[PDB]
């Protein structure tokens, strides 16, 4: 197709292989820990984590609709004056 | 493997060639056992311009590391006591 | 791009590390003409067999 | 010049920049860029709401 090149890593034998001290959380380590503690916070409450539907999440993201309407309404009867 | 020579402490190592005489002994003085000089150090070569800024420039002691803040905060404080002295001095001095 | 290059970095200095090695094994045995003074009297001097 | 050859272009002269002031050329995730865009767009919500306030006098 495209030939695509999936991502390697292999060794190093020598001198500069093991120095870089750069601490910079990737997107995947953010996204890896959002689904962890979420994973984790459904095994106390639900008491099963198969994780296939998630309303926890649901609830929050409710709430955070609620707000984000809350400021455009708020803004868009501002623009009235 | 190496090979060694004569030098006088605090100089360079002496020829293998020159005598004891042209190179400059007094009778009675310290000669140290030194190693010929050296060769070529052997110049590394990196061609991606992108790792020519990683690789060469590690050689500085760069590290942030807990000890640069250690000087930090006590080079902050002799300077708050010394403008926190003056400042009350000179509303003292200049007004009373 | 960030993918490959990031991969042949770890290649350019695995490629680089066997150099090192030959140039060690190289000059182990044809040091400078002046090593080959010291050669003589100690326990390698006549190592090389046919 | 096809936009490959141009889409190559800022992204090497961006690996260098994260070579001499991040010490490291993985560019996994770069706050360089970052800190480009962020004042980047401050200057574009004042060229808007100066647009949007010039016709706002336009009524």
């Amino acid at each position: 197709d495209r030939r695509s090149f999936s991502s390697r890593t292999p060794v190093n034998e020598n001198p500069d292989g093991v120095q870089y001290r750069r601490g910079f959380v990737t997107r995947h380590q953010v996204s890896g820990w959002r689904f962890v503690m979420r994973r984790i916070a459904s095994g106390v409450a639900l008491h099963d984590t198969r994780m296939l539907v998630d309303p926890l999440r649901t609830q929050s993201r409710a709430v955070l609709t609620g707000a984000l309407i809350l400021v455009t309404g708020l803004v868009g009867c501002f623009i009235f004056s | 493997p190496v090979r060694l020579s004569l030098a006088p402490i605090g100089g360079a190592p002496f020829s293998l060639d020159a005598t004891l005489d042209t190179v400059g002994v007094v009778d009675g003085d310290l000669l140290a056992l030194q190693a010929v000089p050296s060769g070529p150090p052997a110049p590394r070569i990196v061609e991606d311009i992108a790792d020519a800024a990683v690789i060469f420039s590690e050689a500085r002691r760069r590290q942030w590391g807990p000890t640069h803040i250690a000087r930090g905060a006590a080079l902050a404080l002799i300077g708050l006591i010394l403008v926190g002295t003056g400042l009350s001095v000179a509303h003292r001095v200049i007004t009373g | 791009r960030a993918d490959y290059l990031r991969y042949l970095s770890v290649v350019r200095d695995n490629v680089r590390a066997h150099a090192a090695e030959q140039r060690a094994a190289l000059e182990w045995s044809h040091p400078e003409p002046e090593v080959l003074a010291t050669i003589p009297g100690t326990r390698r001097q006549w190592e090389r067999d046919p």
